[PDB]
RNA sequence: UUGAACAGAGAGCAUUUCCGGCAGCAGAGAUUUCAGCUGUU
């Protein structure tokens, strides 16, 4: 009536988009759902901008690195 | 009629003295932040662009390198500087790695070394310095397995016996060795597994599971006394020395060139195996496989684990190092040069990011585990920087143009053309299989974790 | 952790057994309501209130005070900013502010371009172009600026060097700018688009718009799309991917006379000249609500920061306070019958002499709006137009020149590329929309590839057999009509078959309904024959 | 902007705020100046003139060689160049298709012509006497600045009688006859 | 930056502060803008001494009114929340950047050693041992704070 | 490798102690605050 849209396909927003759901998640559900939060400082607050931004494994630089010794004690 | 505008304050925005630094406030407000997730994709992509820029892995190498080409690399367990390399021709050679030089050059028998350990000795006469001297465990090819001492100028408490601190001899040619680390205990690996402490000149006890020759073996870093020991029929054993009973045995397919545990979980280990693989394998049921490395083209040659327990470092008898995550099971990272040939021994760094590898050449090179962290230490800012960007590109991974950009690398020509190959192999394979599955009526899915396993000797329910 | 502004924060979106991934959710989850409970903690920090006219009488209203007793009522710095100038020399203006607020270009209709500091009245750039100068704008900070001409485009430096005659933005009119795409546009009067990179230097693409004469342009920021208004009464939205319009809108009869868009990206004024306005939902499409008797043709309106609207008719200008509600009450009215307080009044209101608004602009982040006009400038002072606290990492209005070449080199390096620019800012991030919604696995595809192997026996493709419908809209009829005559496939054979098959449970039942040989009819002959067949 | 540091420039090579492809190496203005001329639209549309003979020596060539239409017009054509002025060399029908620059007609033109003759010192002095009045093409005189002149108008280009600077000229030379009133 | 993320941490208390009754919506932002001066001053380069006395002072002059606000108001001479140590651990915290930006000045060093004798009730013994430690160690060639 | 005490650091862990809410007493700093005493919640 008074509306068109274009249905046509971008194709360049073809390549930008994803391929598929990836192998570690199962759906596109949640794939959203990790790619809600943008993680950037313009974004959240700086507090949970560290928080979001502090890697898993962590080291101190410069010191000998020991295998885990068992506390039975 | 109350009538009030915006009122600004230059004092509260610019401020009075020349030298305080410029105020900054802020907003978090998505009507005034507009293209959040192009933002992130752009940083992530300039992000995997600077990767590549920086992508400069080589560092450097030792002295002048040996005569021959390296057979065996110990590393040094107590310290960060300090390790030793058993060459070919028959010399030995204490290195510092703090200025990349060697220390002490011996010529240690007339045959090859090999293999190599440094270790504590704990006499029951005396204790040696730990701060002084170290003291290698060097085991020959001509019936030799020698302790050796070596003065390391790491500390200057204070300002003699430069070599041969006792010999042992036996029958065979002995393949490997190392050290139960808790007083001294030290496993031979010859014809039979001999286990020998010091100051007795005769082997403690003798085991073996068959009467096999055996060529490498390892204890566990930690639950310190279990041996895991491999065996030129393609199996792998294992020993709870604490029984003095051989444990367990398996027979695989191939002959398992080298193997190591990982220091961070203490019942699992990797072993390196002569079809083009890899191996993860856990304590307990031997009977599958937990992983497969499966990124190589001939013979690897020699793994190791990682200090942290993510990495583990492999080099092929191609002339390749690969790297690989715990996970995924495809090499992350790839090192080669023109200038090295036939990779025997690749080692890691006690403090998880540089890599010792012994080639066949005679020189021995050393890399970054990591292409992008500059060893400097590094401002604050720099530092928010760096994190902030390799956990954007961590979430951003499977966006095409990343994947294309952060898995295109760089391989030798041969090596190139020899994977296309095996692709064209496996393709068929593939095709094969299917036409099987639908002919034939039932033939169970064989899993890749499994399809390398003939059996164990112990069995379960 | 309920808070009050949850609601504008929130970003919005759209169970297994696996333990890793529940935990992974149960994770996210946590971190990102944290995240967004601390950005509504972070609101407190803003330093500033907004600016109101409230007029605590009813005797009194909003718009009967002017220009005269606001100047006498707020202070020294917005009184010396209420800018007024006389330019009787050179033809009617037209006006752009740059995004930082802190630099006004002005052009006449004639030859006159210049462009000032404005605030503490520094003259950067002056130039006496012969040329009809239609329309101008800085492009990314106050160092580059194009105008347009009579046929070709001009991008000039800050001091008034000449720097490029771009050729093929033949007879340009209305140029914009995106400035996170370095994205010069120019709607011309061929009624062709023309998106230009000036960072490299190179026409990104054209668009063919088949009205004719592009007859007013304005973009959605927040979209970053292209808005043009025709003369048939068509407004359009454009991205400057694909050569097909993005969508169409029937909003005016006769010709669209000016477009503009809320920041927020979710509202829309357009006004044409059949003395109409029309306040439009820009997401999911429906025009809100009208007005329909303005008692001249609007020229130009334009949308505030904060909710204000702008409508310049003449030599009358008039601004509504929060006029894009949803709420059938929020109709801005110029009059409210006997003081009905649901009917929305003026806000504030002025005229102008003799002049005639050649267009308007607020100023980013003061609270004033910017009239130009046949002879001269002023900056009419309003209470509540501009957000009073900025945000500091994308336009600083306080901008030393260090600060500025450290801005614009960072902005490089974080461009777009030009082809991201789509209706939903989200869906570069999202998955594609062929691919599957559950994630399927190796086993699964050898599933299918069995399945679509297996389907040439177990007749998958073609629909199949129900006597129930009727024979007009019967599926199989309308396969093979939609199929041709004149190459017959093996598919088409057994369409034949199985709608013969069909064609006989029918006639069974037929017999059956209509009264003939029924319940348990068998035929044994057919039995006993089809022992070789 | 920057002159901006390593990493930077290697990721950003491509941009350029000054100078772009398609303003090929600033040939307009650099001619410009080089002429003294004073708009882009005599420089665009000499070289709309000049791409139009371009393609018609391009279809004279595509003719075969040997008719006398092709030798005949082409001949008659460089006659019309040579004396327009713009090329120099009536033989190179090569040069026909090389020689014709939006240079050549532009200095064809009237200052240049002063600078020729060396009437005037340098051209923007030329430029400035010929706007201010004082110089004339045969018997009426010339206030475009950008008059075209052939070579037999040329020939009689002259500065206009009783101007001050025909009486400073004659006046040096010692020559001034104000019967004349020169 | 370090100036936005003090301030961060600042949020909680103010927002227990007004979500009891005692503080209303207008004086936490006017206070707030004061503590951003305050902090924005600190963390630039070019700070001194007076500078920190003069936020501490200005603390200290916020709990007193605190005080005698929340005692009118409520008749509550302390609540159980946790508004009150937060604002003395701030300025605790206050006035060891002050210390570790200037070690300098003896004065300084006196007004955090008399604040933290002063109010024995919740000091550790153990942290007036850290700061003789810190001062014996950097001025050991004082036998005034021997 | 163990057993005891000695000297503690204060850089770990649990309070299951009691206190950080009051009427009366006096000591102390330059009006106001740090600890104890009695009963109270």
């Amino acid at each position: 009536q008074n509306v068109i849209i274009n249905e046509k396909v971008n194709k360049k927003n073809l390549k930008y988009q994803s391929s598929a759901v990836p192998f570690p998640f199962e759906n596109r559900e949640q794939y959203e759902r990790s790619l809600r939060m943008p993680i950037g400082q313009e974004w959240t607050s700086r507090a949970s901008h560290q928080e979001l931004i502090k890697p898993r494994i962590m080291t101190k630089p410069g010191q000998v690195i020991d295998p885990l010794k068992a506390p039975f004690k | 009629m109350k009538i009030k505008t915006i009122k600004r304050s230059a004092d509260d925005y610019v401020p009075v003295k020349s030298t305080q630094e410029s105020q900054m406030p802020r907003n978090l407000n998505p009507e005034l932040h507009p293209f959040e997730r192009a933002r992130e994709y752009t940083k992530a992509l300039n992000a995997t662009k600077l990767e590549r820029m920086f992508a400069k892995p080589f560092v450097g190498q030792l002295g002048y390198g040996h005569r021959d080409g390296v057979y065996a690399i110990a590393k040094n367990y107590g310290s960060l500087n300090k390790l030793a390399t058993g060459s070919a021709d028959g010399v030995i050679k204490y290195w510092n790695m703090s200025t990349r030089e060697e220390f002490v050059s011996f010529k240690a028998h007339y045959g090859l070394v090999t293999g190599l350990c440094v270790t504590q000795p704990r006499f029951h006469d005396k204790k040696p310095d730990l701060k002084s001297q170290n003291f290698m465990l060097s085991c020959s090819d001509d019936k030799t397995v020698k302790l050796w001492s070596i003065n390391v100028d790491d500390y200057s408490n204070k300002n003699n016996e430069e070599g041969l601190i006792r010999t042992f001899d036996g029958e065979s040619a002995f393949q490997g060795i190392d050290s139960h680390r808790e007083n001294s205990t030290f496993a031979t690996g010859g014809a039979k597994i001999h286990l020998w402490d010091v100051n007795r000149l005769k082997p403690v006890s003798d085991l073996s599971w068959g009467a096999d020759n055996i060529t490498s073996l390892k204890f566990n870093q930690n639950e310190t006394d279990i041996l895991a020991s491999t065996g030129s029929d393609n199996s792998i054993v294992l020993y709870d020395l604490r029984t003095n009973s051989p444990t367990q045995k398996i027979v695989q397919t191939m002959r398992t060139n080298a193997i190591c545990w990982n220091p961070m979980e203490a019942f699992n280990f990797v072993t390196a195996n002569e079809d083009h693989n890899a191996y993860y394998y856990d304590m307990r049921n031997l009977s599958r496989s937990l992983n497969v490395f499966k990124d190589h083209v001939s013979a690897v040659m020699d793994v190791d684990f990682s200090p942290t327990g993510d990495e583990i470092v492999t080099g092929s008898y191609d002339k390749s190092i690969r790297i690989y995550k715990t996970n995924h099971g495809h090499s992350r990272e790839i090192y080669h040069t023109k200038r090295m040939q036939h990779v025997f021994q690749v080692k890691y760094s006690m403090d998880s990011k540089y890599i010792i590898s012994g080639s066949d050449d005679g020189n021995v090179r050393l890399w970054r585990s990591k292409a992008w962290e500059r060893s400097n230490v590094k401002t604050t800012r720099e530092k928010n920087k760096l994190e902030y960007d390799e956990k954007l590109k961590e979430r951003f991974r499977h966006m095409p143009e990343i994947k294309r950009i952060s898995r295109h690398r760089h391989v030798p020509q041969v090596i190139k053309k020899a994977q296309e190959i095996k692709n064209i192999e496996l393709s068929s394979i593939k095709r094969r299989e299917a036409n099987e599955r639908r002919t034939r009526k039932d033939m169970p899915y064989i899993s890749e974790r499994k399809k390398q396993i003939v059996g164990t000797v112990h069995k379960y329910e | 952790k309920e808070r009050e502004n949850q609601n504008k924060f929130e970003r919005s979106t759209y169970q297994t057994k696996d333990k890793k991934l529940r935990a992974g959710l149960k994770k996210i989850d946590e971190q990102y309501k944290k995240a967004v409970s601390s950005a509504a903690a972070t609101d407190y920090l803003l330093p500033e209130s907004n600016g109101y006219l409230e007029p605590e009488n009813e005797l009194e209203k909003t718009f009967k005070v002017q220009q005269s007793e606001i100047k006498s009522s707020v202070d020294v710095s917005t009184a010396n900013k209420a800018l007024d100038l006389s330019l009787k020399e050179f033809g009617p203006y037209h006006i752009k502010y740059a995004k930082n607020g802190t630099h006004l270009l002005i052009t006449g209709r004639k030859g006159h371009v210049a462009s000032m500091d404005w605030r503490k009245g520094q003259l950067r750039a002056e130039l006496f172009l012969n040329e009809t100068c239609h329309s101008a704008t800085y492009l990314q900070n106050e160092q580059y600026f194009a105008v347009a001409q009579k046929k070709y485009t001009f991008i000039y430096d800050h001091e008034g060097t000449e720097l490029h005659r771009l050729k093929q933005h033949i007879e340009a009119r209305h140029l914009d700018f995106l400035p996170y795409h370095y994205l010069l546009v120019t709607a011309g009067e061929t009624g062709w688009l023309k998106y230009h990179d000036v960072s490299t230097g190179q026409l990104v693409s054209e668009l063919r718009t088949k009205a004719g004469p592009t007859m007013a342009m304005a973009q959605n920021p927040w979209n970053a799309v292209m808005h043009l208004g025709h003369s048939n009464g068509t407004v359009s939205l454009w991205s400057p991917s694909m050569p097909e319009p993005l969508v169409k809108l029937l909003s005016a009869r006769g010709p669209v006379n000016s477009i503009a868009i809320d920041r927020s990206g979710y509202y829309m004024a357009t006004t044409g000249a059949d003395r109409s306005m029309k306040i439009w939902d820009i997401r999911n499409f429906k025009q809100l609500h009208s007005v329909e008797s303005l008692p001249t043709p609007g020229t130009n309106v334009s949308i505030s920061d904060t909710g204000l609207l702008a409508l310049s008719r003449g030599p009358h200008v008039t601004l509504w306070k929060d006029a894009l509600k949803l709420s059938g009450d929020s109709k801005p009215c110029f009059g409210s019958m006997g003081g009905n307080p649901h009917r929305n009044t003026p806000y504030m209101s002025h005229l102008f002499a003799g002049n005639k608004v050649e267009n308007l602009g607020f100023v980013p982040f003061e609270d004033l709006l910017g009239v130009g006009h046949q002879t001269g400038i002023t900056n009419l002072i309003v209470p509540g137009a501009g957000e009073a606290n900025y945000d500091a990492l994308e336009l600083n209005p306080f901008e030393t020149k260090k600060q500025r070449q450290e801005q614009e080199v960072r902005t490089l390096l974080n461009k777009l590329p030009a082809d991201t620019i789509t209706l939903d800012p989200n869906s570069i991030g999202s998955v594609d929309k062929r691919s599957s919604t559950i994630r399927l696995n190796a086993k699964d595809l050898a599933q299918t590839t069995m399945d679509a192997n297996n389907k040439a026996k177990t007749n998958s493709d073609i629909p199949d057999v129900k006597p129930d419908v009727k024979g007009k809209n019967s599926g199989l009829r309308s396969f093979l009509r939609k199929k041709t005559q004149n190459v017959i496939d093996e598919r088409k054979l057994r369409v034949q078959k199985q709608l013969d098959k069909e064609k006989n449970i029918r006639k069974r039942n037929h017999q059956i309904k209509q009264g003939l040989i029924s319940e348990d009819h068998k035929d044994v002959i057919e039995e006993a024959l089809s022992r070789f067949g | 902007v920057r002159k901006l540091k390593h990493h930077e420039q290697k990721l950003l090579k491509k941009v350029d705020f000054l100078e772009w492809k398609q303003d090929q190496g600033h040939r307009d203005t650099q001619v410009m100046r080089t002429y003294h001329i004073q708009n882009r639209e005599d420089y665009h549309k000499y070289n709309r003139i000049c791409g139009d003979i371009r393609r018609l020596a391009n279809k004279l060539s595509l003719l075969p060689p040997t008719d006398p239409f092709r030798r005949k017009h082409e001949q008659l054509l460089l006659d019309k160049l040579y004396a327009m002025g713009v090329l120099t060399t009536k033989s190179k029908i090569s040069d026909l298709e090389n020689k014709v620059t939006v240079s050549a007609i532009c200095r064809r033109r009237l200052p240049v012509i002063m600078h020729r003759l060396k009437m005037a010192e340098t051209i923007q002095d030329a430029v400035k006497f010929i706007e201010q009045g004082h110089v004339r093409v045969g018997p009426n005189l010339i206030n475009d600045p950008a008059y075209l002149v052939t070579r037999n108008m040329e020939d009689y280009v002259t500065w206009v009688d009783n101007s001050k600077i025909k009486k400073t000229l004659l006046r040096y030379r010692n020559q001034i006859d104000d019967f004349d009133f020169s | 930056s370090k100036t936005r993320y003090y301030l961060e941490q600042c949020i909680p208390e103010m927002d227990d502060l007004v979500e009891k009754g005692l503080f209303t919506k207008n004086e936490v932002s006017l206070i707030m803008k004061k503590r951003t001066d305050f902090e924005h001053r600190l963390n630039s380069r070019g700070s001194s001494i007076n500078d920190y006395i003069k936020y501490i002072n200005y603390e200290s002059n916020v709990n007193k009114l605190r005080a005698k606000r929340c005692k009118r108001i409520l008749q509550v001479k302390k609540t159980n929340s946790l508004s009150d140590w937060s604002i003395q651990q701030r300025i605790g915290f206050i006035y060891q950047r002050g210390t570790n930006k200037f070690p300098q000045d003896l004065k300084f060093w006196a007004m955090y050693l008399n604040y933290m004798k002063a109010r024995g009730n919740q000091t550790s013994y153990k942290k007036i041992h850290n700061i003789y430690n810190q001062l014996l160690k950097l001025h050991p060639t004082n036998v005034d704070i021997w």
